[PDB]
């Protein structure tokens, strides 16, 4: 996708550390469809 | 210095009481002119 | 006037509920128990003033593990970016991204 | 010093203290009787 | 002492029946011996995973396999 | 349209508080205050806090809300209303709380995704289900842990509620 | 100021680094000044009660005399404990740094110029 | 989201039921009638009985919302602090009822 | 900062205003105070959830607690204000201008 | 009042202050704010009266309000360390409102307009824990948060608590008041030297509180509330008559006396950090609380003295009041200051 | 900063175990008991090394145990199996405690044809000892050098010089 941006490092950490990070909800489900991502953050709240 | 002493009694004689508004405002635009040159800090940095 | 009292005594009122980092029930870690505990044991001791400037790389991690700013930041960059490519007609979806694929376990 | 808005400011109370009924019911016709009640509570 | 405990008994049985069962409540967790099972079944209850440790070489009481002689035992929860 | 719905409810509790800060009365302060109660509990059952919304509804609303409407109702003496036949007592309020839910709906407009969609949170915001747990409300054990780890807090908070009862009668005597 | 010095060992009143100092003596002119206060002290109590002020309550006056020299004891303690540790930090921190304290060359005023302003 | 649905389906049968309450006797054109109680004109008198029971109500409510994660607490490994403090926190229950009965705060609504 | 945050903080601010600027009733008064009351629990609960920093879910209890027996506490003292002149209102707060 | 009852709200309110003192986190600092002013309502509602119910309802909006910023200033700090430590804080917009929620809690303008109001609604006792007691768990938290106050704000809340407090001592007959309007000018003189040196905050901190405590206790002694009935002071008691006054003359800021002790180190530790305008300012503005008090001063001491023939009557009996701790807080607060130095017992 | 070191879809794939959560929780302590020892250098391996990506072929030694745990009971004992996790699937929160007669079939037929022993209550939720020949990581955190800190006080404490120093004060 990053191909038209310039000064765009892919794969580019936000932190400074190389400790392994957890990943957010976003960092796994970003580019997905929506029921996707609802059945992730929400299933187990709204589950009956 | 001296101007804005002028100053000061020009906006004191649009105030009104009229010399004590000059002698007054006068006085703090001097003070203003005198704080711009010497370097007079009124909220002044904790520094010891 | 902070009377340390719970220093003196030997008592601890409320430092547990203090930092994410301490004992929690049934060993709960936070979402920032790492970086929490690199800032807090780079600035151990050294004082406020030391701590803000030698210690800003640790603490800067730690506040972008809370906030998340910057992740949503580029997050939003590389949606704009894709939404503007689907948009533009230059770029396609992969199966894995749409739903036919049979997810991994 | 008395202004023209302090001026009808009457100075406070020496012990501090300001000067400062109960209900009553008619139990209608709604054998049959009226009651009139002066009930305190 | 106790011509007013039957007095009390008498006039207010609620309030003796409400201090005797409170009375009670309070005292009886430290006169009863399973008091202590209590303490060790909540201990014994494992919400997480038991971390293994690395076998530096001479570690006696920690044991192999779960079954293994050594380790901490659940006979007398089993048996009672 | 169902993925910012946290976020639907947070326009909807402020909204909720334009009913009762603009004062109208204390009554229908109490009302709005009580349907901001049950959203804003809504944004907390929506990231798995259940035990505190439902301390939202049995201790904020049912617990203490009702005291606020049970004193105002022993105050503001009441005074009647319109009370026409059906097309006035009833319909004026069904087109009354129709253009309130407009006003919900019309706040999302081109003025709104200026921020939803360039700080787009859902995707990436609610994240509680970040992992696996174990078989425990890892909330439901914080608030368990009140009586093993919060001695001191247990001990001022009983404090501050029996200091808060004989304070309530000592200043509601008169005497 | 010194907040950090006193956060490692809190509420102490007198430290045990403060059994290095030299109390101060029984005639301290501080201590018989507290000791003033305290006489002031009971004239004023036997004054504001219509008590005659220099005969009666005698035991009253002399616990207020010997309760401020025995407060204002400690607490010339606590003092010369405090301005002592503000001495020892300085001259740490002036040894620990000689680069931001330099030795000035003190010059004589035989080259030192000054401007001579007349008086006339 | 099976809870919502079922919050709006019930919210939108007592809705239905209250619009067929008002409006299928509102078809009639019965009588339009005139002429508008213990009390005529008389204001309210406020009561402080039911003002205290109130406020008594809402500190043991309190009181309450603290003893409420005592069915899990019960699962914890310091069993001596936590009965502790919840012998301690039912027993400023008992103190706070205890002082609202001997002061008369319990009296005309005992 | 973020959205749902910033909402949270504008309801909070929403209810300031309502608090800093009386029409007519003390009551008005205390719901707006608790508005703000409540807007604090949400804030505080959403920000400990989503730290997961479990042993402060129970400080927003804890906040409603102690907050709520405040709440207690003010209508106490309207309810006095009330005994003395009839209503609660505002303007019979004005004795101690003198 | 049940004087067990009394006991117990008493050490409840010192149980408050305590707990904010004491404590490293800031849910036990909001709990002990709550807690103080839920045992304090009492304290001034302890004659049964309008003017206390008035004074209890606005002080306790205005103790409520900061309250409520306090924890909104908490909640900002949460939000940007994760943390609970009463320490510096994380944001600026945090530091703002913790420090207007302080000035909020101690009456420093402009947020002093409940200040001479609550003062005046409640008795000397209460007016007296309200104008000691109370001050020193926000400024024990101040105390404690100095590297994120704003130097600006402060230095605006202090110069304009100093000119409110001291304009506001004109227009009044009554002493609460112009207790109330001396004790917001005397935070905006503490709050000026809590960036610069807070030993020098503490040491106004413990002059104020005994100048203070040794007035309210004089007004207790001779049951006076308005300066007109000062005034009659000279014929009932005449020992009482010049002890307020020298405490008073204290009060002002005035050498040798011990309250002159504060200001001069405030100043003292203001040229040292470059700022010679501000407590010159501050202290032109304490020589205008002087000339307001010194009015009062010869209002006492001086012209207008006459009696009326019921004082005779008060001639037969004493003073059975407890004048507790009276002559020993009259000697403290004039008589101190050639023992400045022991200043260095507050660091 | 740098670049987040993921590892390649090839160095990911393996064997999956394709089987549902009932099957996975009748046959659970058996797997606790067999395939103990791969799970537990794994899980060392991923509590002290706090990354997946240098946890990956541990995990596939993982996911190679575990099949072959499920295919030696697919050789010999595939029907009380069955018969065993079909009436664990029934119940919805799982219950072990509806399914003795089943689990006392499932338990017979693998000591019998297999020689397994089910643990006792108490076991699987042992710490173990586990000897591994990879090293101990000497920074798991990543973490770099902390500041130095301030020197502290020593030595005799001498009396302040001319007392104060304030203004006028000679003590
Ligand atoms: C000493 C100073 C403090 C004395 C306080 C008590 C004074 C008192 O009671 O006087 C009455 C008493 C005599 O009275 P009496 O015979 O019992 O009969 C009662 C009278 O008839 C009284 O008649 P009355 O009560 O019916 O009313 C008459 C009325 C008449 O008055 C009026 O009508 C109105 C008043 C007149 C106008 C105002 C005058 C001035 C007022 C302000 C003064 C301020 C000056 C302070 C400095 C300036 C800064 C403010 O009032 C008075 O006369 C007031 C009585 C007290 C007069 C003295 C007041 C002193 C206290 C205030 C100043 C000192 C403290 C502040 C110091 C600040 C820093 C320097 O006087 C004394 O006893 C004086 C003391 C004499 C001996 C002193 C020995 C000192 C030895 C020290 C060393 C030994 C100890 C060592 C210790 C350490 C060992 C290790
Ligand atoms: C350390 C800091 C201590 C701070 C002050 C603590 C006490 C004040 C708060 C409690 C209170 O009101 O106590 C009443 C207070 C007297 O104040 P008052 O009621 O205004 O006095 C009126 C008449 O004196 C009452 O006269 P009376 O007719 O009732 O009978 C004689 C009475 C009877 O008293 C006795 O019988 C006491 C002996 C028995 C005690 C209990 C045993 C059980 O004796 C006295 O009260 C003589 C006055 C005692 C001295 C008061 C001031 C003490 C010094 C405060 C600190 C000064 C620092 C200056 C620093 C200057 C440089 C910065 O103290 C006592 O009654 C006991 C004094 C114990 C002193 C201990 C000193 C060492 C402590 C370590
Ligand atoms: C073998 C074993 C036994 C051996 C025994 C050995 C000892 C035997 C003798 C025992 C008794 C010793 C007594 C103390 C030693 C002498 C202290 C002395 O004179 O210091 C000189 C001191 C400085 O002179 P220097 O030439 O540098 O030192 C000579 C010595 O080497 C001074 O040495 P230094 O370097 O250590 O000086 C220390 C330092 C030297 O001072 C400084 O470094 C500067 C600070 C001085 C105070 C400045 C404050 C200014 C603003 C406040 C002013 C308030 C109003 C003033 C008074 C108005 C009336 C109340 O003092 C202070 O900082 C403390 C403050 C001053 C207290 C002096 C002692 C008073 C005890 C009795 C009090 C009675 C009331 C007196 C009046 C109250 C005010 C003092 O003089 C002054 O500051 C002048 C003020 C008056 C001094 C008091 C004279 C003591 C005797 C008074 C008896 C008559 C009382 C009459 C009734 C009450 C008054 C109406
Ligand atoms: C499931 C729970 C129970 C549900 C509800 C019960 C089910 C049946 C609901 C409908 C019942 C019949 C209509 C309401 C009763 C009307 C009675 C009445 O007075 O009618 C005269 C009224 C008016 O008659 P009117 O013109 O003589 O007016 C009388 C009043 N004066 C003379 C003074 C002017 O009739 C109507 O309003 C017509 C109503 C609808 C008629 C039926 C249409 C189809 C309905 C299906
Ligand atoms: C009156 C107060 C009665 C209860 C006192 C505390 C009882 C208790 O459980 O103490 C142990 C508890 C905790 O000990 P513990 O035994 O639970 O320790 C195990 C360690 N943790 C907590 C991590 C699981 O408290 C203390 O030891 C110190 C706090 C109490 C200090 C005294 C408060 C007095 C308040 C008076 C007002
Ligand atoms: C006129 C009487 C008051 C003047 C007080 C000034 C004393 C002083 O130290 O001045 C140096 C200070 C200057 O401070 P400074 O020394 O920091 O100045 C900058 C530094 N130099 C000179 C090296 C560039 O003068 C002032 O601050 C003058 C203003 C005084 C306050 C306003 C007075 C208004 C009228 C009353
Ligand atoms: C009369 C005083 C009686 C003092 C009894 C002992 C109290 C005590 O232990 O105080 C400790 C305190 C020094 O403790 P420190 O750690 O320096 O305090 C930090 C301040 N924020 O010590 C002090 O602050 C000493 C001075 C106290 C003065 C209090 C009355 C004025
Ligand atoms: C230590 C254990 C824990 C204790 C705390 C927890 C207790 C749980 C119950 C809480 C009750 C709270 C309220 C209690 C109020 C007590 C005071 C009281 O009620 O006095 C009045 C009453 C006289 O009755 P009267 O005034 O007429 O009643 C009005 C209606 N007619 O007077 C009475 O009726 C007398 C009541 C007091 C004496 C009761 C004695 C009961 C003894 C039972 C056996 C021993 C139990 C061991 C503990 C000792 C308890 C004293
Ligand atoms: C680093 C420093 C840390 C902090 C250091 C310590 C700070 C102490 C601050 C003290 C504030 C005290 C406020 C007043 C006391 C509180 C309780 C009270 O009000 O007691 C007075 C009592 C009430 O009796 P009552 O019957 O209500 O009288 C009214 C008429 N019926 O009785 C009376 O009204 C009798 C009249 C006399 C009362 C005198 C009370 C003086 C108390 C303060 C002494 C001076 C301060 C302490 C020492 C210096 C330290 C700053």
């Amino acid at each position: 996708i990053m191909k038209d941006v310039p000064g765009w490092k892919v794969g580019e950490s936000v932190f400074h550390t190389t400790r392994w990070v957890t990943p957010m909800m976003g960092e796994l489900y970003g580019l997905r469809t929506g029921e996707e991502i609802l059945s992730s953050t929400y299933g187990f709240i709204w589950y009956t | 210095p001296l101007n804005y002493l002028i100053g000061g009694c020009a906006g004191g004689l649009t105030l009104g009481i009229g010399a004590a508004a000059c002698a007054y405002m006068g006085l703090t635009a001097a003070l203003v002119k005198m704080g711009q040159l010497e370097g007079w800090k009124v909220f002044a940095e904790p520094k010891v | 006037p902070f009377f340390d009292v719970q220093k003196k005594l030997g008592v601890d009122l409320d430092h547990w509920m203090t930092i994410q980092s301490a004992e929690q029930p049934h060993r709960i870690p936070a979402r920032c128990h790492a970086f929490e505990k690199e800032w807090i044991e780079c600035a151990h001791g050294i004082g406020s003033i030391r701590a803000e400037k030698e210690c800003k790389i640790e603490f800067e991690d730690f506040r972008e593990c809370l906030l998340r700013q910057k992740t949503m930041k580029r997050l939003n960059a590389i949606k704009r970016q894709r939404d503007k490519l689907i948009k533009e007609g230059k770029y396609t979806p992969p199966p894995h991204h749409s739903g036919q694929e049979d997810l991994r376990p | 010093y008395p202004t023209k808005e302090t001026a009808h400011w009457k100075p406070p109370p020496w012990n501090d203290v300001d000067p400062p009924s109960n209900l009553t019911l008619n139990f209608g016709p709604q054998g049959v009787l009226r009651l009139v009640m002066e009930l305190s509570g | 002492v106790a011509a007013f405990l039957k007095n009390v008994w008498a006039k207010e049985p609620v309030l003796v029946a409400s201090f005797a069962i409170a009375g009670l409540a309070v005292i009886l967790p430290t006169l009863s011996p399973y008091t202590k099972y209590s303490l060790m079944i909540n201990r014994a209850t494992p919400y997480n995973y038991p971390v293994p440790l690395r076998d530096d070489g001479n570690m006696p009481d920690v044991p192999s396999h779960p079954q293994d002689p050594q380790g901490p035992s659940l006979e007398w929860l089993k048996r009672l | 349209m169902m993925t910012y719905i946290v976020f639907i409810l947070s326009i909807i509790f402020v909204m909720g508080f334009v009913g009762f800060s603009s004062k109208p009365s204390p009554i229908y302060g109490g009302l709005g205050l009580i349907v901001s109660g049950g959203v804003g509990c809504g944004i907390v059952l929506n990231f798995g806090g259940s035990f505190l919304g439902l301390m939202v509804f049995l201790i904020y609303l049912g617990g203490m809300m009702v005291v606020f409407g049970y004193t105002t109702a022993m105050a503001t003496e009441q005074y009647p209303e319109v009370w026409v036949s059906n097309k006035v007592v009833l319909g004026t309020f069904i087109t009354g709380l129709l253009m309130e839910f407009l006003m919900v709906y019309y706040v999302l407009k081109d003025k709104e995704v200026e921020i939803v969609f360039k700080f787009n949170g859902m995707g990436d915001w609610v994240i509680y289900d970040t992992g696996d747990s174990g078989f425990f409300s890892e909330e439901a054990m914080g608030i368990a842990a009140l009586y093993s780890y919060g001695t001191w807090l247990v001990i001022v908070t009983g404090w501050s509620l029996l200091i808060g009862v004989v304070v309530i009668m000592e200043i509601t005597r008169g005497n | 100021m010194m907040t950090g010095r006193q956060a490692r060992a809190p509420l102490q009143f007198l430290p045990d680094e403060a059994r290095s100092l030299p109390p101060p003596k029984l005639t301290d002119p501080r201590l018989a000044y507290i000791g003033f206060l305290g006489y002031c002290s009971g004239l004023i109590d036997n004054a504001i009660r219509r008590r005659p002020v220099l005969s009666a309550g005698l035991h009253r006056q002399f616990l207020y005399i010997t309760s401020f020299v025995f407060v204002g004891y400690y607490l010339l303690k606590r003092q010369d404990y405090m301005y002592a540790v503000r001495d020892h930090d300085m001259f740490s921190y002036i040894k620990s740094h000689p680069e931001d304290f330099p030795e000035k060359d003190k010059k004589t005023y035989r080259e030192v110029f000054e401007e001579f302003h007349p008086v006339r | 989201m099976n809870l919502m649905i079922t919050l709006l389906t019930n919210f939108t049968l007592a809705t239905l039921l209250v619009t067929i309450a008002f409006w299928l006797p509102q078809l009639n054109v019965y009588s339009e009638k005139t002429s508008p109680d213990p009390m005529g004109s008389a204001r309210l008198p406020f009561s402080m009985k039911f003002f205290l029971v109130a406020i008594t109500f809402l500190l043991f409510d309190l009181e309450i919302a603290l003893l409420l994660p005592l069915p899990w607490a019960s699962q914890t490994t310091n069993l001596n602090t936590m009965l502790t403090m919840a012998l301690l926190l039912i027993f400023l229950l008992a103190v706070s009822l205890a002082y609202e009965w001997t002061q008369k705060g319990l009296e005309w609504t005992e | 900062m973020s959205l749902v945050y910033m909402n949270i903080m504008m309801a909070f601010t929403v209810s300031l205003t309502g608090l800093l600027m009386y029409r007519s009733h003390l009551m008005s008064s205390l719901l707006c105070l608790e508005g703000m009351m409540l807007s604090l629990f949400i804030l505080a609960t959403l920000m400990i959830l989503n730290s997961h920093f479990t042993l402060a879910s129970m400080m927003p209890i804890i906040l409603l607690v102690f907050a709520a027996c405040e709440a207690a506490l003010g209508l106490s003292l309207l309810v006095m204000v009330s005994n003395t002149y009839g209503t609660d209102y505002v303007q019979n707060l004005n004795l101690l201008q003198c | 009042m049940n004087p067990i009852i009394l006991i117990i709200i008493l050490m409840t309110v010192m149980l408050g202050t305590i707990i904010v003192m004491i404590s490293t986190h800031w849910l036990l600092i909001w709990i002990g704010f709550e807690m103080n002013m839920l045992a304090i309502i009492p304290i001034m509602m302890k004659k049964h009266n309008p003017r206390a119910t008035e004074a209890s309802t606005k002080y306790f909006l205005t103790q409520s309000t900061a309250s409520m910023l306090l924890m909104m200033a908490i909640i900002i700090n949460l939000m940007f360390s994760g943390q609970w430590t009463v320490m510096k804080l994380f944001n600026p917009m945090a530091s703002m409102l913790m420090t207007m929620a302080l000035a909020m809690k101690l009456g420093m303008a402009p947020f002093h307009f409940w200040v001479p109001e609550v003062t005046q609604g409640i008795p000397l006792s209460s007016g007296l824990i309200l104008l000691t007691w109370q001050k020193l768990a926000p400024m024990s938290v101040l105390y404690q948060i100095l590297p994120s106050i704003n130097l600006d704000l402060i230095l605006t809340l202090s110069i304009l608590s100093i000119t409110i407090g001291g304009w506001g001592g004109l227009n009044q007959t009554q002493l609460r008041k112009i207790m109330a309007y001396s004790s917001i000018a005397h935070m905006g003189w503490m709050t000026a030297v809590l960036l610069y040196n807070p030993t020098m905050t503490l040491l106004n901190l413990i002059i104020y509180i005994i100048m203070t405590s040794t007035m309210f206790t004089l007004f207790m002694a001779n049951s006076t509330t308005t300066t007109l009935s000062l005034s009659h002071t000279w014929n009932k008691a005449p020992i009482m008559t010049i002890l307020v006054l020298i405490t008073l003359l204290s009060m002002g800021g005035l050498p040798p006396l011990s309250g002159f002790m504060p200001k001069w180190m405030i100043i003292q530790e203001m040229t040292k950090n470059d700022s010679i305008i501000l407590p010159t300012l501050m202290a032109i503005t304490a020589l205008l609380n002087l000339y307001f008090y010194m009015r009062l001063t010869y209002s006492t001491a001086l012209t207008m003295f006459p009696s009326t023939n019921n004082m005779k009557m008060k001639w037969q009996f004493p003073t059975t009041k407890r004048m507790t701790l009276l002559p020993t807080m009259t000697v403290l607060s004039t008589m101190l200051l050639p023992l400045t130095p022991i200043l260095s017992i507050l660091e | 900063p740098g670049i987040v070191e993921l590892p390649s879809l090839e160095d990911l794939k393996v064997q999956e175990v394709k089987v549902s959560s009932s099957v996975l929780k009748a046959a659970a302590h058996h797997y606790g008991a067999q395939c103990d020892k791969p799970n537990k250098e794994f899980m060392l391996c991923r509590w002290e090394e706090k990354d997946p990506r240098r946890c990956l072929e541990e995990g596939k030694l993982v996911n190679q145990c575990a099949l072959e745990f499920f295919r030696q009971i697919k050789r010999h004992c595939a029907e009380p199996f069955t018969e065993y996790w079909t009436c664990i699937d029934y119940s919805g929160l799982q219950l072990f405690r509806r399914c003795r007669k089943e689990q006392a079939q499932f338990d017979k037929c693998v000591l019998d044809k297999l020689g397994w022993v089910r643990p006792d209550l108490g076991e699987l939720s042992k710490v173990t000892k586990v000897k591994t020949d990879r090293p101990l990581p000497e920074n798991p955190y990543h973490s770099r050098a902390r500041p130095e800190p301030n020197p502290e006080v020593e030595g005799d404490l001498k009396p302040a010089r001319h007392g104060s120093r304030l203004f006028f004060w000679t003590m």
